[PDB]
């Protein structure tokens, strides 16, 4: 339960810098590439006015009361469907 | 003259201003939710920030500049930080209990399934996996910073701490983008509720932890920390590891198992 | 129903409530004996000028006062759990009745055969017929066949309520989105009263339950006449 | 520094027992009266 | 100087005094609310003519007594005065954060008063269950002000728990182990651990209630896939630890009082007392669903919660019998504080036993949401807390103030209160067994006799509370200054005189390790 | 923990120490009256003679009072102990509390 | 004699029957005749008079056991005053009934109760023990 | 890699923290961080109790593992005895600081 | 930059009787007055808001 | 406990005044509200 | 002039405790027999006697003739 | 076979106090059966057991709302 | 010297008891409180239908 690395004898700053630049930041760079390759907008699904979604029991305290705080017109329909 | 090692604190106005800031924030949220006005809330947020700034400023004055943090005082502050983190763990435990309650027993209104009918979860292998690598990496770089500081290496402490902060900011910006791009919202039933309230309080804690690391960065630029005495840095690192571990549990529970 | 100056439980209408009565008698005897023993030992400790103020060794007497309470707890828990699982045992009902809580009245649905449903409201005090009970009568009683196992299903169409009939030993919360099941069997005909038992707002005090237990043939004809 | 000793380690004066009686009367009496005036207030609204 | 001392305090004794004053004022509010409850019920029919107001009075009664009277007096008041003195510490670990725990409470109380003044109040019960507490059945600001009142009280107590745990672990003399600290200090440490773990779960649940009411979440709303029963689990996961939080400092004070007025150097069975409080604290986290036996719970879960609940009687009995064993052989001083403590032992025992009745879920089906539960907890909680508070207050008033009470008046006060609380609550057992629901503004006529008697009892305790205020006035009016206190060799908090100087233990105690 | 006679003998030895000091006299008596017993006459005798070596008449009388107090409602014990002590009381000129009027309220 | 507040850290005098020999003498300062009395105490106590012996006792101690253990009449004051204040409470309840409470519901009228009682017996309320069990349906009267 | 620039406690500790550090270096405990070790506690070998004033509270744990601590003021002058176990303590006033 | 901690240690240890929250100099007093004024003024305003919200309006 | 005699003794008459004032401070405002309940409910 | 006999002088509190705890136990056992006879068994016999010859249809007919039911005249 | 329906029998799939899922499952089963029998021909009469069971157990308002949502195209279960 | 209790205890006990019984009996019986005791042995049942 310790990966396949293995370099001790008096832990220190030099080893944790080695891990930072040799394992941790390369992994971030790999996941960044993976993410940037699967990016791009996907086709939004048909709108269906499901009653368990788009809940409105009280108007929101901003805007017109009917838009969520990080409303994205492209992918977040209102209770009455997508905005034009 | 005392002959114990503990700190008798000068009489202070910040407890009262912090309490009044809490009154103004809460009455302010009430005014915003029910009386269409942000005024009280803005005043309360401002006085809260002023209180935090002057209070922790004074703690730096009492310790770096006046010498009151003997080993006994520092040990108390270690216990205090550990106990504070434990209370924050239990706060998150309440939101995880809500998530598992709703997802392990999906009601008919959802379609009787999880994720609910009509919910299209984010792909956990895209930006959520990137966010995981980013916070895990920041736990490695903050450990490098801690060892550099203990070994008396100013430049590499600053480099490693800057990288840690940069990753915290990267996470925050990625999560903000994910919030904007998500096709479901907080109003999308219990899926949106659990998703945004649990990840949203976690995001708040990333912002708090990042701010705390930034405070440590500037104190380090100003030579406050010695190679053996730097509890503010240790507390910020403990808090940062807490934020990282809460993220791993959100990733596994909500993003992966809950997809 | 309760009667004036009543000290204990209503008389049992159902076998399960009779079991509860005997279990309560058993447990109350224990409660009385322990509360009296503590009061008596207090008085014993406080009624002598003799003293002994040096350190007293504890571990011997702490065996007695953990083991004997554990034994007492076991003697409560054994019949307690027997009744719990007897309650839960399979009964095979011959009728299902639903009740829905509302602010502030109950509705009932008998939909095994025909679509029968109705609302049940408290009789206002100013409209009580002579000899009727203030706050307990309803306009439309829950008529049920006596001597028969009935499945009650309990829910709500607004806030929480709770459907209770003390003399049958029944209390089942009424929760929107949830269908809670309990079983009911009256050994006798008659009128059996209960009251909403989860605070549900301004008129929580004023939405009672009245069961009317009669022979099957009367229940059948009543049901048909209520369609 | 601060005053120490009986009567001095409290945020209210006990130098005059009748002024104290008034102050204690106002203090405990205002807390006891408040719920009665909250009820009156809610009754008068509707 | 006045502002620096009393608004900018960093002193554990002055902060303790602030809490005792706040808690006594809250007690007046909570008592007035209780008299309105009993006035509505003292004859059949309607008094207020407005049951939403009745429900608001009941709700506010409980929040005031729990969060503004008992916890501030026990933990803020006796805890801050006594804990640093009993371990020879020069103050709390975080003396300035301690002052914020105090000053969050007046705003918290202001929010609760605000909730009752706006709209029609929060007529919810102190449980605040949805959907009654949601934005359709309680539209408007009242329930949100209640939620925010609880948030501030919760922050006050979480920070206070951090303070107490840190102080007790870290600031004892170096030779003093945890098994050489007095029982009241143990009782505060354990209460603080319970607060630290339980209050964040309440904060999560009431925050989810706040967002269902204002942000269109649906944690508790079946229309979105939510569940009202989830709120009940989160509330009572806090709420059962909370009832032990309300009594544990009381147990600690009772141990000291019974030891002192028995003329003993020590309580009987110290390590058993420590074990018992730790065991009660631990078991107090695994029993909460006995507040939910009628919600539609599976039989095997009912059997588990029945059984785990009953086991708490074992450590609790060790404490009761150990208090009796402390009296045994004592040179008994029949002081007023001793009378409070002996009233506590008996009344707590009665209440705890009716709790064991309720633990049996089969009987709880018939007793839940009736006056039997109200009778249970006004014995074990309301009388338990109030009698331990009055015992501690009478016993330590000369330490805090430097002046003595009139002991004859204090015994008269005890006698009146003992009659009053028992007349008030004992008949409520009959009302519950015979099926009267709680949270009702009126009752079927059969229940009239015991409701009448109960409400007459409530006025007797009112007379006792008025007399208590007079007795405190008379002590400060007459100024009998303390001279000699017995048994200081085993009661360290008295050894610096009465009142102790502003700074104590500037030179720490000397304790050898042998 | 030991036999009655061994307990008594340790206490007799305690008070018979020739150069017992005032502090030890008081420690001894204040410790002894914590036990569940009225001290045997032979213990009281040794304590009274310690009072004599310490030129403390008043504490000798007080010790007689605490024997009567430790007997509680057993009114037969104190006159028995005084009876057994009379030769020592006479030898040392110790008056009983009763002879001094110190039993009056 | 005079105990002062500033003496709180010094060994003190107490009269307690479980602490018979306190840490200090009741009287510390001696007059000329009291000094001579303490010198005489070094000789045979048989040569002390009763009054001298009492005086030596009262220099050492404040109260005797009989004095410090005396019973008092305080219980009469306590019980009597408690009953006065409980009596005063009934005045408050009288005031409340007169000025606060209006009439109770019409279901408490005698005729209503008599009819309601008959209907309770007709529906056999609590027929095993509680209520109708006490009615004799054969004799049409309450059982004796 | 490596490098300096981080102050040490020796360089930059101040105030009471620095007093405690310098005293510890000399094996001294003016701020009472350590538990004192008992002597045999006889009248010839009393426990020596430092103080900056002429009285200090002693807590005596008379026997190992007693839970009850016996507290009393120890005054300058002749050794005093614990009222429970009799072991002796003698105040050694003053010094420590200026 | 440069390690100026010793200069701040001298400033905050000066024997001038000032409490720590004012010991940095005149800007501490300004910031304190701003904070306390906003707090007390905000609290008075919250009380006005309570008075307004305590009664029905159209 | 022992204590000094009162520095400012409160005589029986003075106690009767303090007691009566204390009781009136609790009873008069609440009594006024409860006496006028009808006046409030009919508004 | 008769000497007094030596009375018991040791363990008087413990001896009192033992005697009355035994007495407490005996009383508790006595109350338990009274309570089982006066309450628990009384209730068992009352329900058993009630139901031994109980005729539910006869009880219904009595109630019906008294006019108590909505569903039966 | 085995008719004379009185009420819905005990169902070991749903043995506990909460019977929501029993109502829900039988409502789904009836409507899935009905859809199947309508498309490929046949008679809904073979779906009758599910019909009687969900009618016995389900609150009228639940059935009504679910029916309305099937007609609207917003029913979230699979049929 | 006799204290307050020696001088006045007898009168406080006697007067307080006499006052308490008199005012509770008056409250209980003379001002119209309806205690609603059991009808058993007290009420003659009357036809209602
Ligand atoms: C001081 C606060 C306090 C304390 C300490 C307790 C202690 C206990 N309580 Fe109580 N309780 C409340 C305050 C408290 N409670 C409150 C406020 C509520 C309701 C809140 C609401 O709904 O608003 C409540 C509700 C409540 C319920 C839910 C009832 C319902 O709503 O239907 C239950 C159920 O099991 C319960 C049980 C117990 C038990 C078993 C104990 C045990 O810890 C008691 C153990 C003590 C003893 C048993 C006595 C001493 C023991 C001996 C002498 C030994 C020998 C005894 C035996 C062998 C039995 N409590
Ligand atoms: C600590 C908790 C506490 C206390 C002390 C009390 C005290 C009292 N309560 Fe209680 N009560 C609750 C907690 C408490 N209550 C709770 C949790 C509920 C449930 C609410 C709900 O249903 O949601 C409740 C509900 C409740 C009801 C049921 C309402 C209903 O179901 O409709 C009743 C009815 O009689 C009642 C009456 C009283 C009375 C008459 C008193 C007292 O008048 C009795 C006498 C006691 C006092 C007068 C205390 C005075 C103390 C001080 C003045 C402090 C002094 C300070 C110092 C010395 C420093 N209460
Ligand atoms: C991304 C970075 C943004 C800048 C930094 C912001 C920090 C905010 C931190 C505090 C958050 C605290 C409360 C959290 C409540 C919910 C917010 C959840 C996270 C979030 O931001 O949720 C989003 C906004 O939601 C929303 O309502 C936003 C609602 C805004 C009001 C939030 C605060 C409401 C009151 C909270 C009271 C909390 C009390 C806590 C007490 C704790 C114990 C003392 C979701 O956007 P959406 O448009 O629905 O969906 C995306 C669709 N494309
Ligand atoms: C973007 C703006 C966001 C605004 C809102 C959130 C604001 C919070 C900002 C984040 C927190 C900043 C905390 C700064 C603390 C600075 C003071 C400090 O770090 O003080 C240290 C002590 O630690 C101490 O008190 C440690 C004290 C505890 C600090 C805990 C901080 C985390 C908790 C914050 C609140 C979270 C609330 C969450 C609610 C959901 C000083 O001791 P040392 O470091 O050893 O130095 C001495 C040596 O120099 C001697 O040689
Ligand atoms: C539950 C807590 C309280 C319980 C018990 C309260 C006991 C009451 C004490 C007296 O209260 C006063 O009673 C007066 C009547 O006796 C009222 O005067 C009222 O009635 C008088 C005539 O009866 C008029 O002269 C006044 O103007 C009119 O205000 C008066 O306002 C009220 O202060
Ligand atoms: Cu419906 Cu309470
Ligand atoms: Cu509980
Ligand atoms: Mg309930
Ligand atoms: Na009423
Ligand atoms: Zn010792």
């Amino acid at each position: 339960a310790s990966a396949a690395k293995g370099d001790h004898g008096g832990t220190g700053a030099r080893t944790w810098r080695f891990l930072t630049f040799g394992l941790a930041l390369p992994s971030v760079a790999l996941c960044t590439l993976n993410s940037w390759l699967h990016s791009g907008h996907r086709e939004r699904p048909a709108f269906i006015p499901y009653h368990h979604l788009r809940i409105r029991t009280k108007p929101f305290s901003w805007g017109d009361g009917n838009h969520t705080f990080f409303h994205n017109p492209r992918v977040n329909p209102l209770p009455t469907g997508y905005e034009k | 003259h005392q002959t114990h090692a503990y700190h008798m604190v000068n009489p202070s106005p910040w407890p009262l201003t912090g309490a009044l800031s809490a009154l103004l924030m809460t009455s302010g949220l009430t005014m915003w939710f029910h009386f269409n006005s942000m005024t009280l809330l803005m005043i309360g947020l401002t006085t809260n920030m002023l209180t935090m700034y002057q209070w922790w400023r004074d703690v730096i004055r009492e310790s770096t500049f006046q010498g009151h943090h003997t080993p006994a005082v520092q040990k108390g502050l270690r216990y205090g930080m550990i106990l504070f983190i434990i209370s924050e763990v239990l706060f998150f435990t309440g939101f995880f209990w809500a998530f598992y309650h709703s997802s392990l027993a999906p009601t008919p209104e959802l379609g009787g399934c999880w994720p609910p009918t009509g919910i299209h979860p984010l792909n956990p292998l895209e930006v959520p996996l990137l966010n995981t690598s980013v916070l895990l990496a920041s736990g490695v770089s903050i450990t490098w910073a801690h060892h550099s500081l203990m070994e008396g290496d100013r430049k590499h402490m600053l480099q490693a701490l800057f990288i840690t902060i940069t990753l915290g900011v990267y996470f925050t910006l990625l999560q903000a983008s994910e919030y904007y791009e998500a096709p479901f919202t907080i109003s999308d039933g219990v899926y949106g509720s659990t998703f945004f309230v649990a990840t949203g309080f976690h995001g708040l804690h990333v912002i708090i932890g990042s701010t705390f690391l930034i405070v440590c960065f500037f104190r380090q630029l100003k030579f406050h920390f010695t190679s053996n005495h730097h509890f503010g840095f240790e507390a910020a690192a403990w808090y940062w590891h807490f934020v990282d571990v809460v993220w791993l549990f959100l990733y596994v529970s909500i993003y992966w198992w809950g997809s | 129903m309760a009667y004036p100056m009543q000290l204990g439980f209503q008389d049992a209408t159902s076998p399960i409530m009779e079991e509860l009565l005997h279990f309560h008698d058993h447990t109350l005897m224990i409660v009385f004996l322990i509360s009296s023993l503590v009061l008596y030992i207090i008085s014993l400790m406080l009624t002598t000028k003799l003293t002994h103020t040096s350190t007293m060794d504890a571990q011997e007497v702490e065996t007695i006062w953990t083991i004997l309470p554990a034994i007492i707890l076991i003697l409560i828990a054994l019949p307690s759990l027997r009744i719990l699982y007897m309650m839960d045992e399979i009964n095979n009902p011959s009728l299902t009745v639903k009740t829905m809580g509302h602010q502030w009245y109950w509705s009932y649905e008998y939909t095994d055969y025909e679509d029968l449903s109705f609302d049940s409201y408290m009789i206002p005090t100013s409209e009580l017929k002579p000899g009727e009970l203030r706050l307990l009568e309803v306009d439309n009683r829950v008529v049920l066949p006596m001597e028969m196992t009935i499945r009650m299903l309990v829910s709500s169409e607004d806030v929480l309520h709770s459907w209770a009939v003390p003399s049958l030993g029944l209390k089942t919360d009424a929760i929107p989105g949830r269908l809670n099941q309990t079983t009911l069997m009256s050994s006798r005909p008659g009128l059996y009263y209960g009251q909403c038992s989860e605070i549900c707002g301004s008129n929580h005090s004023f939405m009672p339950i009245v069961l009317e237990l009669v022979p099957l043939k009367y229940f059948e004809k009543w049901s048909a006449s209520m369609l | 520094h601060y005053e120490e000793g009986p009567g001095k380690n409290i945020p209210f004066s006990v130098e005059n027992k009748w002024r104290l009686l008034a102050m204690m009367t106002l203090f405990f009496g205002s807390g006891f009266a408040a719920p009665f005036f909250i009820v009156r207030h809610q009754l008068l609204k509707k | 100087m006045f502002i620096n001392r009393w608004l900018f305090s960093t002193n554990h004794k002055d902060i303790g005094t602030l809490y005792l004053l706040f808690g006594a004022w809250a007690g007046m509010v909570g008592t007035a609310l209780s008299l309105l409850i009993r006035a509505e019920l003292g004859q059949p029919g309607t008094l207020l003519g407005d049951d939403q107001i009745y429900n608001v009075v009941v709700t506010a009664h409980a929040f005031v007594m729990i969060f503004f009277m008992v916890m501030p007096i026990m933990i803020g008041g006796f805890g801050n005065w006594l804990v640093p003195l009993m371990i020879g510490a020069p103050d709390m670990a975080f003396p300035r954060m301690n002052n914020m725990s105090f000053w969050l409470l007046p705003p918290s109380f202001l929010l609760l008063l605000a909730s009752s003044m706006v709209e029609a109040g929060a007529g919810t019960g102190w449980t605040v269950y949805p959907p009654l507490a949601g934005n359709l059945a309680h539209a408007g600001a009242s329930v949100d002000l209640t939620i925010f009142s609880l948030h501030l009280a919760g922050v006050s107590s979480i920070l206070g728990a951090i303070n107490f745990i840190t102080t007790i672990i870290n600031m004892k003399p170096p030779a003093m182990s945890q098994y050489q600290t007095p029982l009241f200090v143990w009782s505060v440490m354990i209460t603080a651990v319970l607060l630290l773990l339980s209050l964040p779960v309440l904060a999560a649940g009431i925050t989810m209630l706040l967002t269902d009411r204002n942000l269109n979440t649906t944690f508790f709303d079946p229309a979105g896939g939510g569940d009202p029963i989830l709120y009940q689990h989160l509330f009572w996961f806090f709420g059962h630890p909370e009832v032990y939080i309300l009594i544990l400092p009381g147990f600690g004070m009772i141990s000291h009082i019974v030891t002192y007025y028995s003329g003993k150097k020590e309580p009987f069975g110290y390590m058993g007392m420590v074990w018992a409080m730790m065991s009660i604290g631990f078991l107090g986290f695994i029993v909460w669903a006995h507040h939910m036996f009628t919600v539609g719970m599976d039989v095997d879960t009912r059997a588990y919660f029945t059984s785990a609940t009953m086991i708490i009687a074992i450590p609790t009995g060790v404490k009761v019998f150990s208090w009796l064993a402390t009296l045994h052989g004592g040179n008994i001083k029949w002081s007023p504080a001793m009378m409070w403590a002996l009233g506590f032992i008996f009344l707590f025992t009665v209440g705890g036993l009716t709790g064991i009745v309720l633990a049996n879920s089969s009987l709880d089906i018939v007793l839940h949401d009736t006056y039997y539960v109200v009778a249970h907890f006004h014995y074990v909680l309301s009388m338990g807390a109030v009698f331990a508070i009055m015992g501690g207050f009478v016993h330590w008033f000369p330490l805090f103030s430097g002046y003595t009470l009139n002991d004859t008046w204090a015994k008269i006060h005890f006698a009146i209160m003992f009659v009053g609380v028992n007349m008030t609550f004992f008949p409520q057992h009959f009302l519950g067994l015979s099926g009267m629901p709680r949270r009702y503004s009126d009752y079927p006529d059969a229940y009239t006799m015991w409701n009448t008697i109960s409400s007459m009892g409530s006025f007797i305790s009112l007379t006792a509370v008025m007399l208590m205020v007079f007795i405190i006035w008379e002590a400060f009016a007459s100024k009998r200054e303390v001279l000699t206190v017995d048994l200081t060799t085993t009661n360290l908090e008295w050894l610096n005189g009465c009142p102790p100087p502003y700074h104590t233990f500037e030179e720490p105690t000397y304790v050898n390790l042998k | 923990h030991e036999t009655d006679e061994e307990f008594d003998a340790r206490w007799v030895t305690y008070f018979n120490k020739p150069d017992i000091d005032a502090w030890e006299l008081r420690k001894g008596m204040n410790t002894l009256v914590g036990y569940d017993l009225v001290p045997e006459p032979k213990i009281i005798d040794a304590a009274l003679r310690a009072c004599r070596r310490l030129n403390d008449f008043a504490s000798a009388v007080r010790i007689l009072e605490v024997v009567k107090d430790k007997a509680g409602p057993h009114k037969e014990i104190y006159p028995y102990v005084i009876q057994e002590l009379r030769p020592t009381l006479n030898e040392l000129g110790i008056s009983t509390p009763e002879e001094l009027g110190l039993d009056k309220v | 004699s005079v105990v002062k507040s500033e003496d709180y850290a010094l060994p003190s005098y107490v009269d307690r029957r479980d602490y018979p020999l306190p840490d200090v003498a009741h009287v510390k300062n001696l007059s000329a005749s009291q000094k001579a009395l303490k010198e005489k105490e070094k000789a045979s106590w048989s040569s002390l008079s009763i009054d001298e012996k009492v005086e030596l006792y009262r220099l050492k101690f404040k109260e005797s056991f009989a004095e410090m253990n005396r019973s008092t009449n305080e219980w009469k004051t306590v019980v009597g005053a408690a009953m006065f204040f409980i009596g005063f409470t009934a005045l408050l309840l009288i005031w409340e009934k007169h000025y606060v409470y209006g009439p109770i519901p019409h279901t408490f009228e005698e005729e209503w109760v008599a009819k309601q009682t008959k209907r309770m017996l007709d529906m056999k309320v609590a027929p095993i023990q509680g209520f109708s069990a006490k009615w004799d349906y054969d004799k049409n009267e309450w059982k004796k | 890699a490596s490098g300096g620039g981080v102050p040490t406690d020796e360089e930059q500790a101040t105030g009471l923290e620095r007093e405690v550090m310098l005293a510890a270096r000399k094996g001294q405990d003016p701020y009472n961080i350590l538990a004192p070790k008992a002597t045999s506690g006889t009248k010839e070998d009393p426990n020596l109790v430092p103080s900056i004033t002429n009285k200090r509270i002693v807590g005596c744990i008379c026997e190992e593992d007693n839970s009850t601590v016996i507290w009393f003021w120890l005054h300058k002058g002749e050794a005093q005895r614990c009222p429970s176990c009799g072991t002796h303590y003698k105040l050694v006033p003053h010094q420590l600081a200026h | 930059f440069e390690n100026r901690v010793a200069e701040k240690q001298k400033l905050f240890q000066e024997d001038n009787g000032l409490p720590v929250h004012l010991k940095g100099g005149a800007t501490d007093n300004i910031l304190y007055r701003v904070t306390m004024t906003l707090c007390l003024g905000g609290t008075l305003y919250s009380l006005y808001c309570l008075g307004w919200a305590s009664f029905p309006h159209k | 406990i022992t204590a000094k005699p009162a520095k400012t003794p409160t005589s029986p008459k003075e106690q009767a005044i303090g007691l009566s004032v204390t009781f009136l401070s609790f009873l008069l405002p609440a009594g006024w509200v409860l006496y006028h309940l009808d006046n409030y409910k009919k508004s | 002039s008769t000497a007094l006999a030596k009375p018991q002088m040791r363990g008087l509190l413990a001896r009192r405790l033992r005697f009355h705890i035994v007495g407490a136990f005996m009383v508790s056992l006595g109350f338990a027999t009274f309570y089982k006879f006066a309450v628990a068994e009384k209730r068992k016999k009352a329900y058993a006697d009630f139901y031994r010859n109980y005729d539910s249809m006869k009880d219904f007919e009595e109630m019906r003739k008294a006019g108590i039911f909505q569903s039966a005249k | 076979k085995i008719k004379n329906y009185q009420t819905a029998p005990f169902d070991s799939r749903f043995p506990n106090q909460n019977q929501t899922r029993n109502c829900w499952q039988n409502y789904l089963d009836f409507h899935r059966c009905e859809k199947a029998m309508t498309a490929k021909g046949g008679d809904v009469s073979v779906c009758e057991w599910y019909r009687r069971v969900y009618k016995s157990l389900c609150p009228i308002s639940w059935v009504s709302t679910w029916d309305d949502r099937r007609a609207e195209g917003t029913f979230p279960g699979k049929i | 010297a006799p204290d307050f209790h020696d001088k006045y205890g007898n009168a406080v006990l006697a007067s307080g008891a006499t006052f308490c019984v008199a005012v509770w009996v008056y409250m209980a019986t003379q001002i119209g409180i309806e205690w609603n005791p059991s009808p058993v042995g007290r009420v003659t049942p009357k036809e209602w239908r």
